[PDB]
């Protein structure tokens, strides 16, 4: 059903510049952000407290306002060691959370990546490097590993603390994460990159949830040049797609776009070129 | 480092002389630092809203801009970004 990520961009430039900032998603629906500027965690919904009393979320907060501070001064100590074999800048991204299947079961997951890369994953009760990451971070990582204090803060905020902190997200934003946006759809042409042709564009926009269908149709006939691009967000937590189709001069005549989408109800767009 | 791909819509359909939304969404990239630029024929766009800063599955950085306008028929808009895998400033016109 539903992915909850917390993730963490930490950007370390010299030995007095970084910054570390966070957001944190559930689905594709954003909940929180923790900029580098704010001492406190902001919410971006009216439920981003999900069902935690005021005490239950300053716990939580207080303990990320100590592990930001803790993490950067680690990384720094970190970097004045490895110096001059690993040095400035450096990217560190951490994405912890947890997936919720059917009949209350829950997956965590807590990863890592260097300079980009995968690199670190905690598991279980330790933290391990990945098949293929670099041996000089096996050391850090038994070092990190000896802390035990922060192996049982970790192994409850993935084991106990996110499963429960999304069941009340959930429950307490529910009316946004089971709303229905329409999609509303035009046409449009822009020139190919090959001759005798153009390309025709059919741009579907505003709808929401993700899933939607789009095709080029020549009467009951799906066009199987249809060519479908990603998903593109916009600015009101709706989502865009287009969907293309190369056509020949003279070929453009009887094409349509047929849009589908939960939300219409069984009522497609059809608009004819 | 990645090189950033940028991609430039409308909110909704454009129609010439009505307010409308422009956005443009830079993915794909890395390091996280960015320069992103909305233009109104080849002018700055002075307003321009950022969406936090974000990363995919794949650990690769997205952020949306977008900017209030209103279509004209002689009106031409772009957004150009500036990063560190490229020499040259990337500059993607809205079709
Ligand atoms: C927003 C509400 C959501 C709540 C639900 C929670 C879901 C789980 C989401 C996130 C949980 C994972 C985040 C980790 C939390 C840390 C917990 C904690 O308290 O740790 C604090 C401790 C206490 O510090 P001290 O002063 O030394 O005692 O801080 C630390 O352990 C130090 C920070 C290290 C932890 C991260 C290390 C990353 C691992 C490898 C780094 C990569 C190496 C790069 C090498 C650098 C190049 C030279
Ligand atoms: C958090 O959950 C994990 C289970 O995924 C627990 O770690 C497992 O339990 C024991 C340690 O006593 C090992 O024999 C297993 O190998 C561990 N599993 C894995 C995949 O490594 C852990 O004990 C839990 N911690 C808390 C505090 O509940
Ligand atoms: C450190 O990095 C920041 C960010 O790029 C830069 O502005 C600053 O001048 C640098 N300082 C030193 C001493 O290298
Ligand atoms: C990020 O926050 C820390 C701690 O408050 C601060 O000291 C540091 O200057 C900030 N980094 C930047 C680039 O502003």
């Amino acid at each position: 059903n539903y992915t909850f990520r917390c993730l963490q961009m930490s950007s370390f430039a010299n030995r007095s510049w970084s910054r570390t900032d966070s957001v944190v998603w559930l689905g594709d629906l954003q909940t929180h952000r923790w900029s580098n500027d704010s001492a406190t965690i902001s919410f971006t919904k009216p439920w981003s407290q999900g069902k935690l009393s005021n005490q239950q979320w300053e716990k939580l907060q207080h303990m990320f306002q100590v592990y930001r501070v803790s993490f950067t001064r680690d990384i720094q100590e970190l970097v004045k060691m490895m110096s001059p074999k690993e040095d400035y800048p450096i990217e560190i991204q951490l994405s912890a959370g947890c997936e919720m299947y059917p009949g209350n079961a829950s997956e965590s997951f807590l990863h890592v990546a260097f300079q980009g890369k995968y690199v670190v994953r905690f598991w279980g009760t330790s933290w391990q490097t990945v098949p293929g990451a670099p041996s000089w971070l096996d050391l850090p990582i038994k070092v990190l590993n000896a802390d035990q204090g922060t192996s049982a803060t970790v192994q409850m905020l993935l084991n106990d603390t996110c499963p429960l902190f999304v069941r009340g997200l959930l429950e307490a934003g529910k009316s946004d994460l089971e709303k229905q946006e329409k999609p509303v759809a035009w046409l449009s042409s822009v020139p190919s990159s090959a001759d005798g042709h153009r390309q025709l564009v059919c741009h579907v926009s505003g709808f929401y949830p993700k899933p939607v269908w789009v095709m080029w149709m020549r009467g009951d006939q799906e066009q199987q040049g249809t060519h479908r691009g990603d998903f593109l967000p916009n600015a009101d937590e709706t989502w865009y797609l287009q969907a293309t189709l190369d056509v020949e001069a003279g070929e453009e005549a009887g094409l349509a776009c047929r849009v589908k989408h939960s939300s219409l109800g069984g009522q497609d767009i059809i608009l004819y070129w | 480092q990645k090189t950033p791909q940028i991609q430039v819509y409308s909110r909704h359909p454009p129609e010439n002389g009505k307010p409308n939304i422009l956005n443009c969404y830079v993915t794909q990239f890395h390091p996280p630092h960015i320069e992103i630029q909305m233009l109104k024929n080849g002018k700055k766009i002075p307003k321009v809203e950022m969406s936090d800063m974000s990363f995919s599955k794949d650990w690769s950085f997205y952020i949306l801009a977008h900017t209030e306008f209103t279509p004209t028929e002689t009106d031409t808009y772009a957004c150009r970004v500036k990063h560190a895998s490229m020499a040259e400033p990337k500059t993607v016109y809205w079709d």
